[PDB]
């Protein structure tokens, strides 16, 4: 083996992986005993029913009860097999607790502090003259009474990297721990074994220490022996010690100090991986909003998240309703758009996705891009030429029916969009975004003075061309943006410059590029659900007209509800156009569509309508 | 009353200079709580290497105290709780397991091997600095080995079997007519406010943490008893608070009680549970806002001790303590650590430094403002010495 | 610790035959000017040093390392600091010695 | 397989012994499902609080250790018996809050207690029914439940329930009634249970006509 | 034969150890100074005093 | 031969480290 | 099929190896809960994790962070996250030297030849040296 080099090799499989082969045999024993195959196939449904993870322990053996309880000794080898221990208690007393407050209970004053009663339990102290005894007292006593908190919050809870760090610091002291008690053991045998060398060979013969030896906390040497040999051979020599000290104390010397030098060792080749393992975590640790924020709309913004807060709504307004207090809910949810530039500013990322993306074909590529402005338009009610000539001076400065892009109500001010559920999800994924980047650019002018107010740490940046200059924030933010969803910057890059530069009050944007990778995937599903097709077509009809009556209204929501099935629901998305005021209603499918009555004759007619189709 | 403001440096008074006595006993060390229990007396020898390695001894007096004997722990204490306490031990403990309930000694606070010298260690340090601060030796006593604030009369509580903190605050009480405790630990001090709830010769003022919290105690209307009624002091606080509310907070209610109670001396527990990246806490006060407190009562001119306390992350309570052991002798210290042996526990960077982190704070305006004010209406009799 | 080397009747060069011993040199002998310069203090005459007991101990560390990368191949875990090890067989040695 | 007997008279008798304090009701208690509920009880929907929900806090606020052996009154109305049974919208329901057998902790949601003590809903299965125990913890009246269930499925119906407070227990069992396998807490190793303990007083029976 | 640079490797482990040592014997006799800072300053005056 | 490769981070500490032959030798030439 | 019964095996015999874990799942079984790391009180957090080991009467709320063991090829080990750190390579951290390159190439190993450490001491010594020989010079006169 002298010529070739060492290579570690791949791995030794875990035990637990490849001993199977003497309990084979029982199964066909069992098969023998249900005897018939469809019983026998259902029972191996149930097995793998559970080797799925589908159902718990009891009940498949309740379950093979069912089936092989008709024998007494294969049911009780199956039952010890899966360790299914005899729950042998239906006598149970849920007994009382032995602690809370069994004795005290007197004259309260305050809060937190009741007067103890007054008997003769004096027990006398010694130190104590005149003066302690009248400043000391001892007739209050403080016991907590949780009293119900009077408020609410939330409790703060670790970061992941802390719990790391911490595990670290606790590593690492058990390591010093123990090297320190081996050295001060080392010590203590050293004397002895002094004492012990310089003698006549008969009063070596009956020398005895006592336990202690010296060591006022003396454990702490047996402790070290036993970690030094083991702990079923190690009483043996620390008693063989105990009765020899003058032959068998000149080896437990002779191997501490192996285990010194051999521990220290040790602790140098770990804190190898303990000093590469913390540079990557320290400073990712003390950034706590935008780490709990990542995760947190990671995993909440999913189609079940915000029809369960929609329906919550929902279902508390009903509930109040039951009471008789608050006459009737009129909607669920509102939304304010009074900036209106950012739209485009959203298509300044929104197809900034697809020009890079490449799961889509470049023609539905320019089909879903018409889908969002014609649609965004058409909605919003901002000139089409608007969002064109945004994106004209855009790029100049960084520098058509809509079916077939796809494919008496007086003085119409509002709009109703009668949805199902995608549709719901785009648009409340649009409106996530566009409130998330109102709330980062109104107050951008302090934060300009913010960056500007900062007068001469990182130097990454200053090379990177990363920093802030007294340029428009927000505009600054929205090219960062862009350049990240292209690709130009990797995250932790964005992530650092963003945080300094502006604030550690910009984290809802750390995640902007994955957000708007939910508005390109569900749009281009809107163009590939038919129904939903039918259902924008429909819409577009009912919009494009200026005067219309009620009961087209009604007509509007049957034949909305003709595309999609009974278990399906409907929200219904209203639109006031002098204020772009957004509610949204949660809307149950044979009860009313549209708003309340205000007063009743106007229902009536609602009666007369609908049922008179 | 309450004024937000920003955060100006630490900026040392050259008007007032004094001399410190500085104690420590270097077997303290050796005596470990357990496996992987949460306190650590390794803090206290990790902050002395960096006093040791900053030249700090050049300024003060280290001492070593006279381990306290059981005659003056049973100034406070009982008998039969000291007698178990020297008594009990891991090698016994089931031949005790009656007693074992009674004191509270075996479910959260251990039995470990030697817990008695720890624990007279810790009461030796005080009394000595007490007396020597009676005795005009020196202006500031400083043991960061007491400061175990959870212990009771006859139970142990916390970690804390032995209440030090009112040993040395009886032995102050032999020559100053008043004294004024002062409690910075994220935990209620319920130990010191129960000892001295009914008189009025001690003020207690505590800066805890309410709410679902060990231990439970220290609520706003909590003013003590009889005759010392309105001279105890509560200040429950939320989570994320931070160094300029925190200043904003401590600074007009420490003047208020030196203004209207007329304190003789002061004591200080200076607990690191309160820090940001605590095991035990949730506060985010950092180094500089620590210190700003200890600086802010220095600057008041009078007898001062300064006792050590909680902290469960040994690193940043080490740095904390070496730095306000600096500014205690109105130094300002240098940002770099020295290479101590303790180094490797101060990664990726090794500077004397503790980082908040960007948490949420909870505290707003309001909660504050009628906490504040509140608490100054109820101060309006704590006028004579 | 140091560097092992090839003795009379032991660590493995010499028990299979394979190498010669170390044969220390005097204090005071020739020696070479470059080694003068780094400072010096020159023993062991000719390569002193065992190879296979290097190869052996290397073995050691590589079957340690193949066990942290089998526990993260199949935890799916970060090691967690390996244990300080106690002895062997040398308990077996201490007990006989004894007795 | 078997309904395992649970007794309570040791607990009861234990807290007429050292809380002979007179019976007396704290309040009235407005049930909600995302939140608590406080016995002013403010509007339900008042507070919302997001930290940019799955896991909502336990209904019964903190009463106290002073409050034991009084007994609370809350309303139920139909449509969140109806959405606890069935499982939509009902997070208490999926998380599966519920804790010991006849004597509760109060992190146990109301409604899988109604249920885990019999109380069923439509036309009761006329079958060998076993003596119902729907108050268990009502020394004399074991089954406290006034008026009935309406002939109609689908009525609007609401329920006055009074619950009872009781002392810490050492261990909460998990036992599976009527198809509600609940938590165990009290194990070997779990730490003592923080807050009090209950279980359902009394019931009755409240039509919306 | 092959080469598994044994010298270079226990190099890195005795240049590691080398300050490890030296720091806790340096903190001992910092510990030693503590005492002995008012008796040398006022020894040495009164000792040049005498001479002069 | 006794190898014994089992798990370790360190290497096991090494063996640590009359004859008047030649000196006499020098002598008997002299 | 015995394929299902191979693996029904399989399952058991793992699940009693004595590793693993058993997680809080919910009743569908697709929300597993969140790791209790910093609750200090119980009553509304028993659901969570290791919480079983968290009071209000207790100051040590750190015991969910007591680092599971696992039986590996002999030996418990300890395990500082598991899942549900490609960051640090521990493969490539803890070797030995190939070449020569290595002492600059390699990343632990050139935190080590390159130190200024070896040279502060040194300018330690020599100071004390220069206070020792000031006191040498001040003693050498008297006598
Ligand atoms: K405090
Ligand atoms: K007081
Ligand atoms: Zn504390």
């Amino acid at each position: 083996p002298s010529i070739v080099p060492v290579v570690p090799e791949p791995t030794e499989p875990i035990e637990n992986n490849i001993s199977l082969n003497e309990e084979v045999t029982f199964f066909e024993k069992a098969k023998r005993y249900i005897g018939n195959k469809h019983l026998y196939t259902e029972f191996l449904k149930i097995l793998n029913l559970y080797s799925q993870d589908i159902l718990d322990l009891d009940d498949l053996v309740e379950k093979v009860d069912f089936y092989l309880g008709s024998n007494k000794e294969l049911f009780t080898w199956f039952k010890n097999f899966v360790g299914y221990q005899e729950k042998t208690k239906c006598i149970e007393n849920i007994v009382h607790e032995k602690h809370r407050l069994d004795l005290d209970l007197c004259e309260a004053f305050g809060p937190s502090y009741k007067r103890l009663p007054k008997s003769d339990t004096f027990m006398p102290c010694s130190g104590r003259d005149d003066m302690c005894w009248e400043v000391l007292n001892d007739e209050w006593v403080g016991h907590p009474v949780w009293a119900s908190e009077d408020s609410g919050f939330i409790a703060h809870r670790k970061n992941q990297y802390e719990e790391t760090l911490f595990k670290i610091e606790e590593e690492r002291h058990e390591y010093d721990f123990y090297i320190e008690s081996n050295l001060r053991t080392i010590q203590c045998l050293e004397t002895i074994v002094n004492k012990i060398e310089n003698m006549t060979e008969n009063e070596k013969a009956n020398f005895k220490l006592p336990p202690g030896l010296g060591h006022t906390s003396m454990t702490i040497y047996k402790k070290v022996i036993r970690k030094v040999y083991d702990k079923e051979r190690g009483f043996e020599i620390i008693d063989a010690l105990h009765e020899h000290p003058a032959v068998t104390a000149p080896v437990v010397l002779k191997r501490l100090k192996q285990k010194d030098e051999e521990w220290r060792r040790a602790q140098r080749e770990w804190n190898k991986v303990w000093r590469e393992l913390e540079q990557k975590v320290f400073f990712k640790s003390l950034d706590h909003l935008g780490l709990t924020f990542k995760q947190a709309d990671k995993k909440l913004l999913t189609t079940k998240q915000l029809i369960s807060e929609i329906s919550s709504i929902k279902v508390d307004q009903t509930n109040k309703k039951i009471h008789w207090l608050t006459p009737k809910p009129k909607s669920q949810l509102d939304f304010d758009f009074p900036d209106k530039n950012i739209f485009y500013d959203i298509l300044c990322l929104a197809d900034t996705f697809i020009t890079h993306t490449t799961a889509y074909s470049n023609p539905d590529k320019e089909r879903l891009k018409d889908l969002l402005k014609y649609f965004i338009s058409l909605f919003f009610s901002i000139s089409f030429e608007k969002i064109e000539e945004s994106l004209y001076s855009h790029k100049q400065n960084v520098s058509m029916s809509l079916l077939d892009i796809l494919h008496i109500i007086q003085n119409r001010s509002i709009f109703n969009l009668f949805a199902n559920t995608n549709i719901y999800i785009f648009f409340r994924h649009w409106t996530t975004i566009y409130e998330r980047l109102l709330e980062i650019k109104q107050m951008n002018e302090r934060v300009t003075k913010e960056i500007n107010t900062r007068s001469t740490l990182s130097s990454q940046l200053s090379e990177m061309g990363l920093d802030f200059v007294g340029e428009d924030a927000y505009k600054q933010v929205l090219r960062l943006s862009r350049r990240l969803i292209n690709g130009d910057l990797e995250h932790q890059w964005f992530e650092e410059s963003l945080r300094q530069a502006y604030n550690n009050k910009a984290f809802k944007l750390y995640t902007i590029d994955k957000v708007t990778q939910s508005l390109v995937k569900h749009a281009h599903t809107l163009m590939t659900d038919a129904k939903t097709a039918e259902i924008m077509a429909l819409f577009v009809k009912d919009r494009n007209a200026s005067t219309t009556s009620a009961k087209d209204q009604i007509i509007y929501r049957l034949q909305v509800r003709s595309h999609m099935s009974n278990t399906e629901n409907m929200f219904r998305i209203e639109f006031d156009k002098r204020t772009l005021h957004v509610s949204i209603q949660y809307i149950a499918l044979d009860d009313l569509t549209l708003k309340e009555p205000k007063a009743d004759e106007d229902k009536w007619k609602y009666y007369v309508t609908s049922y008179a189709l | 009353v309450y004024e937000a403001t920003p955060f100006d440096p630490i900026t040392v008074k050259p008007s007032d200079k004094r001399r410190v006595a500085y104690f420590y006993d270097a077997d303290v060390g050796n005596y470990a709580y357990g496996a992987g229990h949460p306190m650590k007396p390794h803090r206290i020898r990790m902050a002395h290497s960096l006093i040791m390695n900053y030249g700090l001894y050049k300024k003060m007096e280290i001492y070593r105290a006279k381990p306290a004997t059981k005659q003056e722990m049973c100034q406070f204490h009982t008998d039969e709780y000291i007698d178990f306490l020297s008594r009990v031990t891991p090698d016994n403990l089931e031949m005790f397991k009656r007693e074992s309930v009674k004191f509270n000694v075996g479910d959260d606070c251990p039995v470990f091997d030697g817990l008695y010298e720890y624990c007279s260690i810790s009461g030796g340090g005080s009394m000595e600095g007490a007396a020597r601060l009676n005795r005009g030796k020196c202006d500031v006593a400083v043991n960061y080995a007491g400061g175990l604030h959870h212990a009771k009369k006859s139970e142990a509580s916390g970690f804390c079997y032995l209440n030090d903190i009112v040993l040395g605050i009886i032995e102050l009480l032999r020559y100053h007519p008043r004294v004024l405790y002062i409690d910075i630990d994220v935990h209620h001090g319920d130990g010191v406010e129960e000892a001295f709830y009914t008189t009025d010769r001690v003020m207690t003022c505590s800066f805890h943490k309410y709410g679902e919290f060990f231990p439970g105690t220290g609520e706003l209307r909590d003013i003590g008893v009889g005759a010392g009624k309105n001279y105890a002091v509560n200040v429950p606080l939320r989570d994320g608070i931070d160094d300029a509310t925190y200043r904003s907070v401590f600074e007009p209610v420490i003047k208020k009680i030196m203004e209207w109670y007329q304190p003789s001396a002061v004591v200080l527990q200076c607990g690191g549970d309160s820090l940001s990246g605590d095991r035990l806490g949730c506060f985010n006060l950092s180094m500089e806002g620590h210190a700003n407190c200890v600086n802010y009562v220095k600057s008041f001119g009078i007898p001062m001790m300064v006792v050590g306390g909680g902290g469960y992350t040994m690193r940043n309570v080490a740095r904390t303590w070496c730095f306000e052991t600096g500014l205690l002798n109105n130094v300002v210290l240098d940002k770099d650590l020295p290479y101590n042996e303790y180094y490797e526990y101060y990664g990726p960077d090794y500077k004397l430094s503790v980082r908040p982190s960007n948490m949420f704070n909870v505290n707003t305006p309001e909660y504050l403002d009628k906490v504040m004010t509140n608490i100054f209406a109820n101060l309006e009799n704590t006028k004579y010495a | 610790y140091h560097v092992p080397i090839k003795l009379d009747n032991k660590t493995l060069s010499c028990i299979t035959g394979y190498a010669s011993a170390a044969q220390l040199c005097y204090p005071g002998e020739p020696v070479a000017e470059d080694l003068a310069c780094e400072s010096i203090e020159y023993r062991y005459r000719a390569n002193p040093v065992d190879k296979l007991e290097v190869i052996v101990d290397r073995m050691r560390l590589n079957n340690e390392i193949s066990d942290l990368e089998g526990l993260r191949k199949y935890f799916h875990s970060f090691p967690g600091a390996p244990e300080l090890n106690p002895l062997r067989d040398s308990e077996i040695n201490d007990d006989f010695h004894q007795w | 397989y078997d309904l395992p007997n649970v007794s309570s008279q040791s607990v009861l008798a234990f807290t007429e012994k050292h809380y002979p304090n007179k019976l007396k009701n704290l309040g009235t208690l407005y049930y909600n499902r995302f939140k608590e509920g406080s016995f002013d009880e403010d509007s339900t929907s008042y507070s919302d609080r997001h930290s940019f929900n799955t896991l909502p806090p336990p209904f019964l606020p903190a009463i106290g250790i002073q409050n034991i052996n009084n007994i609370a009154t809350l309303k139920i109305t139909y449509e969140d018996i109806q959405a606890s049974f069935n499982n939509i919208e009902s997070p208490r329901k999926r998380n599966n809050e519920i804790w010991g057998c006849d004597i509760y902790s109060d992190d146990s949601d109301p409604i899988l207690v109604l249920r885990h003590c019999g109380f069923k809903i439509g036309a009761p299965s006329g079958g060998s029914f076993h003596k119902l125990r729907r108050t268990p913890v009502n020394v004399t009246n074991q089954d406290n439940v006034t008026g009935n269930l309406p002939l109609l499925e689908g009525t609007p119906f609401d329920l006055e329930v009074e619950l009872l407070f009781l002392p810490t227990l050492q261990k909460y069992p998990s036992v599976k009634r009527f198809d509600i396998t609940s938590r165990e807490w009290g194990s070997e190793a779990t730490v003592i249970h923080d807050g009090l303990s209950y279980g359902i007083y009394s019931i009755v029976i409240k039509q919306r006509l | 034969p092959a080469n598994l640079f044994p010298g270079l490797n226990d190099i890195t482990d005795v240049l590691e150890e080398f300050p490890l040592a030296t720091s806790r014997y340096l903190t001992l006799l910092h510990e030693i100074d503590a005492k002995c800072v008012h008796s040398m300053p006022n020894l040495n005056e009164r000792i040049d005093k005498f001479l002069k | 031969i006794p190898v014994r490769p089992e798990i370790d981070l360190d290497p096991s500490i090494v063996p640590v480290v009359i004859s008047l032959n030649e000196e006499v030798t020098f002598f008997e030439k002299a | 099929e015995s394929n299902i019964i191979s693996t029904f095996t399989r399952r058991i015999i793992k699940e009693k190896s004595g590793n693993y874990q058993v997680l809080k799942r919910s009743l569908d079984g697709k929300l597993i809960y969140p790791e209790a790391t910093g609750i200090s009180s119980n009553r509304g957090n028993k659901l969570l994790q290791r919480s079983e080991v968290v009071t209000r009467r207790d100051l040590n709320n750190s015991k969910p962070m007591i680092e599971q063991t696992v039986f590996y090829n002999g030996s418990e080990h300890r395990l500082l996250q598991t899942n549900i750190s490609k960051l640090v390579n521990v493969k490539e951290i803890l070797t030995p030297i190939l070449s020569l390159g290595d002492i600059i190439n390699h990343k632990t190993i050139s935190r080590t030849f390159s130190s200024p450490i070896l040279k502060n001491l040194a300018l330690q010594i020599i100071l004390m040296i220069e206070k020792e020989q000031m006191s040498v010079v001040r003693y050498s006169q008297f006598l």
